[PDB]
């Protein structure tokens, strides 16, 4: 038989709390729940007679109370919620304001029923996604948190600890779908992805779960585990993996909470597992007043009789349904206790606010506000409460306060679960989830800096700053690196930047400022020797012309041409000259300027052999000394000229293990050098053929048979030294080596030659 | 406020607008003649044929159960509680609610009746809201929702080939979400909008003025698609009546074919094409309707407030302002029309009875006069199973074309039909004529068009462009395309900007066209080379003239070597030949050089006056050298030059672009040093010969100098080419030639 609980008073608070159980099909309100139903409504029962006495809310207007119930069940909950709005659609009593059905199905029926009618709805215990969509359930609010403000306590418990690589654990139906798409959406910004979004349905077989156990260890780098279980799919699953010895950081959502029950028969493999409950504190005042009352004290409660009658086996007929103390009985707090009252004190808050902005005249209600509306009440007052809530301890600060969709504001009580050194296995409280995040991380032993804990990253990065190739899609969790080529620079974190090949990149692997080369390298083979012998050449040459001085006043001087020999010792003297300075560093006007004056020291060399042999052969003086001095211009204006236009000095080896080049301007010197060595050649070949038919008289101390073997001395040396020049030239360290040998050689030749005369002199 | 009753074994509710809105103290004002009266006889009159009629529901009498809802949602509203109250003036069930005619309306009675499992059908609620089942679980239709005028007119513009489109709308839920449905099959079918734009309900001129000149802005678009009511219709027209222009109008149901919208602004809404709902007229209501009296009709008693109104007299307590009605007055057609959404309503009525006698017959298996068990309700299977799947004629068609089939969707949408009309002038009278219809399948008819097809507006954007001579690129929006010209020497590219061949090649129409085309060294000899080549053709007779007498001669070798020299140096002009070739390329190189060297060195003797054999090895070391270069890789296949920057339809190769590189370097080398040696040794001599022999030794000396150093800036600068490479040889080769036989042959000639 259907019953209301009913009380006379000016405003009239609604009522869906679930005293019957809903059963099986064939009962549809058997037995009678007193955790859920009967001690939720002795707690609203409770709040009533609080605020009626009061003399600072509402002082003057009494409140009375229509509470029904809802069985549990979505269509018998509409029915008799359907008797709330028989006498508001226009003895019956006009009804505003309900405290909702503490359940999902209820809650969402009775919310849909009464938006159209026009009746605020404020749920004690209902966590849904759907009842925060304001576009279907515009006038439903609730004290407690929705089912995504956990998602995000867990994801900002994961980012505190680095955890980023999980794997979550699905349910069946509702809380075990919508949280999961919630969880990962709310991952999505904070860099964390999923691995393996299995889901477990309602009945999901023993050996299956041992499957899913066996799916959950295929990833090996996977050490934390997220779940979405509802308690007794949780207790199973955590049998499971105790059977088969899998052991995560189990982290869970308000299914699991603080139950002893969960856990019992499954120690071991849940340890170190962390869990989030609704944060809640017991009320003295309720406990004293549930515990101050037994069957024959409370009439207004017509259910009253049902609990006595499940909760003790006696009877009502004649039983110990009148000897039982009910004093010193166990008895716990439900947890969502405190949430009925809240809500009853918001709502008197509303309906205060009101009569205070809609009758400011008397303490009396006052007669303008007969036409009840919802909307108003709910856009204004319902949603603007801001008020400490009521019992709340002395030490803590509660503060019962509406956000924009209705929801009120989340509070969540972090647990783990320890090793106690005497005691048995139990939970603790590590942190709480109000408004910012703060655990105790020393506090927890086993998820401690020194107990091996476990980043489960999955993507460990010990690459150093310089070698970071992390270049692939894979997910955007994490990324492998790989250390980057010695030829490439890092440059950019997630790219190598091979800026150049050739230098090595320092430890900073920016410093794209390429390698030098040095061409100073002194050592016993390539310098010891090349520099003596070019130092002593010019030092020959002294030595020379210390004997021609002594000997110019003689009459075999006399026949000899003065002005060849003087042009002779001079260009030994330059050509030796270039050769020992060739080398120092190379700069504008330093390598390009040397190798210029060694080509016409090399032609003064070819031009006096050839104004030597033409008197020979002959045989004016001035005109031979003229022509020649002109052909050593020409020459030397011809190279002049080219190096303005067509001599560019730049080179460099940098792909093939090599660096830049100890180089400035003398680098494409080959091709400008071509002109000097064509003319040189040309003129030493000419020099030879005229020395052929010369030397038929031998004149001057037979003088003639020196010039003769300088021509087959200097064309000779000339002619094999070639292939060495144009083979040396592909390297540049071979071809300066080169270079400073056939000077010296060209310069020792002509130098031999003119020593036999000077014996002569001497002797 | 009141209610028609009538007892029966199954009731089915009813909901219309039978009055007014109003404002004030009073809810509801004057009555609605046609959308409420009309409609209210409509129902009645269908449930009265089904009771008559034995072939459905023949022991079940159908009752009636009517509430008004006065166009109002909070009222409305309260007034479903009576179908549901008696689920729990004797209450009594209803088996289902036949009513809606606003979409608000229908929203609020849709969210109470759902609760309550209880099936409702609405006559002609089209809103898109509706079409959500998991919003509203229990919600049918037999008019087609908003979202199919979308989708009608998105394929009349691509039948029409019209991409570059304008879209208005307006304020409101059939403005907002009528535009936003044409959107999304605009996207499918490939059309692009253009200045799309709403229009309030602040009925201004100012701001309806601003939105005509916001199309002139853009021309591209001549054609404007209308999602907007009929009561702000006229406006726009009005509005664009000022500073009138051409446009074409693709208008929705708000414009329909009513003639109110055009109001002396008939010449700016011209070509305008209309859609309304398919709706036939009903025969048998129209002769059941003129035979209501107020005498009889006792059971409707809005139908007295509805005389009373319509014909402005009072029956009952006439003053002395209002006339007393006349007797013998009954409605007749003179002033009477058939409601455009009577069809509707009486096709709701029978989906109920339809549905109830599917379920009467095999719930209640051989059972007749009432039903076993059909007391309680249950909506999933009536509605879910029962009501969704049907499929029966349209009742009272005037034609039984079969086309018009009463159905609902997977969403409980009715059959969408629809009716294309066209605005035009006949004999000087504007008028409405159909001119297709929409089923599923667009179907229009050219030739119903009158007076349009002229011009055939088009208004598209982006015309295409011709990838031969100009790619593409992409511009801000996806949909239009430009033309941008790319270089004319690469292949066609599809899409993308076009990509180079690279050097030599010639595109055509085809993609890929382009192509190796090369040229064999273009024949430019016979303008160019041909007269140096018969002026060394004419050398050649004069050497062989010259070789001719020397044979006769027996000693009246040194001339027949320099003659064999001067014969070589002929045939190297025609060495080079249009053909390519590895190997006459680099023969051609090695003997032009040999035989310069061979005839250079032969005055070498001479100067120096045993000397044969000296001579003969002397030739054989330059022949080496020339041969040398064909021992190495030097020499390779000829190839074509890499002319990448000069615009050269075809490119020419005849120089195998390693022989004439390195050849030319080696002869000026070889060249030098014996013009060098030469001319020493001939001022050294003092004339060990005759004296003309002497000055011919010696001015044949300079010759060659001369001719080669002032050959040595041509080689340098000769951009070797089809016709200046062989021009320059062949004049280069002709002056050696002629000037050794000059100083030759000449002596020889006077003595
Ligand atoms: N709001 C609760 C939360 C509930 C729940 C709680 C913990 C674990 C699983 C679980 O299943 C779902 C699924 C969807 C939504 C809510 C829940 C309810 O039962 O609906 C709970 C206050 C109600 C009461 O305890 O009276
Ligand atoms: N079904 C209609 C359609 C109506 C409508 C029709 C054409 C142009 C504008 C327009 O405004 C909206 C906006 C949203 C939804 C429906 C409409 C209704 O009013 O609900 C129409 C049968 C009702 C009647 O008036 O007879
Ligand atoms: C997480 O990483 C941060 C790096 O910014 C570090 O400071 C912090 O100590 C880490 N927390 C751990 C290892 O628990
Ligand atoms: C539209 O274009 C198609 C080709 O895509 C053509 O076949 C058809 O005739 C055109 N319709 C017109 C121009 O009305």
């Amino acid at each position: 038989a259907k019953k209301v609980l009913t009380l006379e008073g000016d405003l009239v608070l609604g009522g869906l709390f679930p005293v019957h159980q809903k059963g099986g099909p064939a009962e549809d309100c058997g037995p009678v729940n007193e955790h859920r139903g009967i001690q939720r409504l002795e707690a609203m029962l409770f709040a009533l007679d609080r605020i009626n006495r009061d003399p600072h809310l509402l002082p003057g207007v009494r409140l009375g109370a229509h509470i029904l119930d809802s069985c549990s069940k979505d269509t018998h909950a509409l029915e008799q919620a359907l008797d709330f709005v028989r006498a508001s659609l226009s003895a019956p009593t006009a009804i505003t304001g309900v405290i909702g059905g503490s359940y999902s199905d209820v809650s969402i029926q009775v919310a849909n029923l009464l938006r159209l009618f026009q009746i605020p709805q404020i749920s004690y215990a209902s966590t849904s996604a759907k009842l925060s969509d304001k576009s279907r359930y515009d006038y439903f609010a609730r004290t407690v948190p929705p089912d995504f403000f956990q998602a995000k306590a867990m994801a900002e418990i994961l980012r505190f600890f680095n955890w980023t690589y999980v794997s979550t654990v699905a349910s069946e139906g509702d809380y075990g779908e919508t949280g999961i798409e919630a969880f990962e959406l709310e991952a999505r910004a904070r860099n964390i992805c999923v691995a393996t979004s299995e889901k477990v349905g309602r009945a999901m077989s023993r050996a299956a779960f041992e499957g899913v156990v066996r799916a959950l260890l295929q990833k090996p780098s996977a050490r934390v585990a997220v779940l979405f279980t509802r308690s007794e799919d949780a207790r199973e699953l955590l049998a499971a993996s105790q059977r088969l010895n899998a052991s995560f950081t189990w982290v869970a959502s308000d299914g699991w909470g603080a139950l002893e029950s969960v856990v019992a028969g499954s120690e071991g493999a849940a340890e170190g597992a962390i869990t989030i409950e609704l944060a809640s504190y017991p009320i003295s005042d309720f406990a004293s007043y549930f515990q101050s009352l037994d069957p024959w004290n409370n009439s207004r409660n017509p259910w009253f009789r049902e609990f006595w009658e499940q909760r003790f086996r006696c009877s009502f007929r004649q039983r110990d349904c009148a000897a039982h103390s009910l004093r010193a009985v166990p008895f716990e707090q439900e947890s969502k206790i405190m949430f009925v009252v809240n809500a009853v004190y918001a709502m008197a808050h509303a309906l205060h606010n009101m009569h205070r902005a809609l009758c400011p005249n008397t303490t009396r209600l006052c007669d303008a506000m007969r036409p009840v509306n919802g909307r108003r009440l709910y856009k204004d007052f319902v949603l603007n409460v801001k008020f400490d809530a009521p019992f709340r301890p002395a030490d803590t600060h509660n503060e019962v306060r509406f956000d924009r969709f209705g929801d009120g504001i989340g509070r969540y009580n972090i647990f783990t679960y320890l090793r106690a050194g005497s005691g048995r296995y139990r939970y603790q409280k590590v942190g709480y989830w109000a408004e910012g995040l703060t655990l105790d991380t020393s506090l927890i032993p086993w998820a401690s800096p020194s107990a091996g804990p476990l980043p489960a990253s999955r993507c460990s990065e010990p690459c150093l700053q310089n070698e970071v190739k992390s270049v692939q899609p894979g997910e955007v969790c994490c990324w492998l690196c790989i250390p980057c080529q010695p030829y490439e620079y890092r440059l950019d974190e997630f790219t190598c930047a091979d800026c150049g090949l050739g230098y090595w990149p320092n430890a900073s692997l920016t410093g794209c400022f390429a390698l030098p080369q040095e061409y100073i390298r002194w050592g016993d083979a390539w310098a010891v020797g090349p520099v003596t012998i070019a130092c002593l050449g010019a030092l020959a040459t002294l030595f020379v012309l210390g004997v021609f001085v002594r000997h110019n006043a003689t009459p075999v001087v006399k026949a000899s041409g003065r002005e060849l020999c003087y042009i002779l010792l001079g260009g030994v003297f330059l050509c030796y000259c270039m050769t020992f300075i060739f080398i120092a560093k190379p700069s504008t006007a330093v390598c390009t300027l040397r190798r210029l004056g060694l080509g016409t020291a090399f032609s003064v060399c070819y031009s006096a052999l050839l104004t030597k042999t033409n008197r020979i052969a002959r045989i004016s003086p001035a005109s031979q000394v003229a022509i020649c001095l002109a052909l050593i211009s020409g020459q030397l204006l011809i190279v002049v000229a080219w190096l303005v236009v067509e001599a560019p000095g730049t080179g460099k080896e940098t792909a093939p293990e090599r660096r830049e080049v100890v180089t400035l301007r003398c680098n494409h010197r080959d091709a400008s050098m071509l002109g000097s060595l064509a003319y040189n050649v040309l003129l030493i070949a000419l020099c030879t053929l005229y020395a052929f038919k010369t030397r038929k008289c031998p004149e001057n101390f037979n003088e003639a048979k020196f010039i003769g073997f300088t021509m087959y001395t200097t064309c000779i040396i000339w002619l094999a030294f070639l292939p060495i020049f144009y083979v040396t030239s592909s390297d540049y360290r071979v071809q300066t080596t080169t270079m400073c040998v056939s000077v010296s050689l060209s310069g020792s030749v002509v130098l031999g030659c003119l020593f036999a005369p000077k014996l002569h002199i001497i002797l | 406020r009141r209610e028609i009753k009538i007892e029966g074994d199954l009731v089915l509710g009813g909901l219309f607008p039978i009055n007014e809105k109003g404002t004030g103290t009073e809810e509801c004002g004057r009555i609605n003649e046609d959308r409420g009266i009309q409609r209210l006889e409509a129902m009645l009159f269908a449930i009265d044929e089904i009771n008559k009629d034995d072939y459905l529901l023949p022991g079940v009498k159908l009752g009636v159960h009517i509430l008004d809802t006065c166009s109002r949602d909070t009222y409305a509203l309260e007034q479903s509680l009576e179908f549901v109250r008696a689920s729990l003036n004797i209450p009594l069930l209803i088996a289902g609610v036949i009513g809606g005619s606003y979409s608000s309306v229908s929203i609020q009675v849709a969210n109470l009746l759902r609760l309550f499992q209880i099936p409702q059908i609405s006559y002609a609620s089209t809103s898109a809201k509706l079409s959500d089942k998991s919003r509203y679980d229990y919600f049918a239709r037999t008019v087609p929702p908003d979202f199919y005028q979308a989708k009608a007119m998105a394929e009349i513009l691509r039948f029409f080939n019209w991409t570059y489109v304008s879209t208005v709308a307006s304020e409101g839920d059939y403005g907002e979400t009528g535009i936003e449905a044409f959107e999304q099959e605009a996207r499918l079918r490939n059309i692009c909008i253009a200045t799309a734009e709403k229009v309030g309900r602040s009925n201004i001129r100012k701001s309806y003025d601003s939105v005509i000149r916001e199309l002139l802005q853009k021309p591209n678009a001549r054609v404007v698609v209308l999602f907007m009511r009929s009561d702000d219709s006229r406006e726009l027209i009005a509005a664009a009546s000022r500073a009138n222009a051409s446009f074409t109008w693709v208008a929705s149901d708000g414009w329909g074919a009513q003639e109110s919208i055009i109001k002396g602004s008939e010449h700016v809404a011209y070509g305008a094409i209309t859609l309304e709902l398919a709706s036939q007229p009903v025969r048998q209501f129209d002769r059941y309707f003129q035979s209501l009296n107020p005498y009889n009709n006792h059971r409707n008693p809005w139908f007295r407030d509805f005389w009373e109104q319509k014909f402005q007299c009072s029956l009952q307590n006439k003053r002395n302002h209002r006339r007393v009605c006349d007797k013998h007055l009954a409605i007749d057609s003179s002033n009477y029309e058939q409601e455009s959404k009577i069809m509707f309503v009486v096709n709701a009525v029978y989906a109920m009875a339809h549905a109830l006698h599917k379920m009467q017959r095999t719930l209640c298996p051989n059972t007749t006069k009432l039903c076993d068990a059909m007391k309680i309700l249950d909506g999933k299977k009536l509605y879910k199973d029962y009501l969704l799947k049907i499929n029966f004629t349209a009742p009272f068609n005037p034609n039984k074309d079969a086309d018009s089939i009463v159905k609902f969707d997977t969403f409980g949408d009715g059959m969408g039909r629809y009716n294309v009309f066209n605005f035009q002038n006949v004999g000087g009278k504007y008028s409405y004529l159909k001119v297709g219809h929409w089923a599923e399948t667009l179907s229009l008819d050219v030739n119903s068009i009158h007076w349009s097809r002229n011009s055939v507006p088009t208004s598209q954007c982006s015309d295409p462009c011709a990838p031969n001579e100009m790619k593409n690129m992409q511009p801000g929006d996806v949909c239009c395309w430009i033309c941008i010209p790319c270089e004319p020497y690469e292949y066609l590219a599809d899409e993308f900007t076009c990509m180079d061949c690279g050097s030599g090649q010639w595109p055509t129409a085809d993609l890929t066209g382009c192509y190796d085309l090369p040229e064999d060294y273009i024949r430019w000899e016979d303008a160019w080379a041909i007269g140096p080549v018969t002026i060394a053709c004419l050398g050649f007779m004069c050497t062989c003239m010259v070789v001719t007498v020397f044979i006769k001669h027996n000693n009246t070798e040194l001339c027949y070597i320099l003659l064999f020299g001067v014969g070589l140096s002929y045939c190297m002009t025609f060495f080079f030949i249009a053909k390519p070739s590895p190997v006459i390329c680099a023969l051609r190189r090695l003997g032009l050089g040999s035989s310069f060297a061979i005839c250079y060195s032969a005055l070498l003797t001479k100067t120096n006056c045993s000397p044969s054999s000296q001579v003969f090895i002397c030739l054989g070391l330059i022949l080496v050298q020339i041969v040398m270069v064909s021992v190495w890789l030097i020499l390779e296949a000829p190839g074509t030059r890499r002319y990448t920057l000069a615009e050269k339809r075809e490119t020419v190769i005849l120089k195998c672009n390693v022989k004439d590189s390195s050849m030319l370097i080696s002869l000026t080398y070889d060249v030098i040093l014996v013009i060098l040696c030469t001319v020493y040794a001939f001022k050294t001599r003092k004339c060990p010969e005759n004296f003309n022999e002497a000055k011919f030794i010696g001015f044949t000396m300079y010759t060659t100098c001369i001719i080669w150093l002032a050959f040595l800036p041509i080689f340098y600068v000769t951009s070797s080419d089809y016709r200046v490479q062989t021009t320059t040889m062949c004049i280069s080769v002709s002056l050696s030639g002629f000037v050794v036989l000059g100083c030759l042959f000449a002596p020889k000639v006077h003595i």
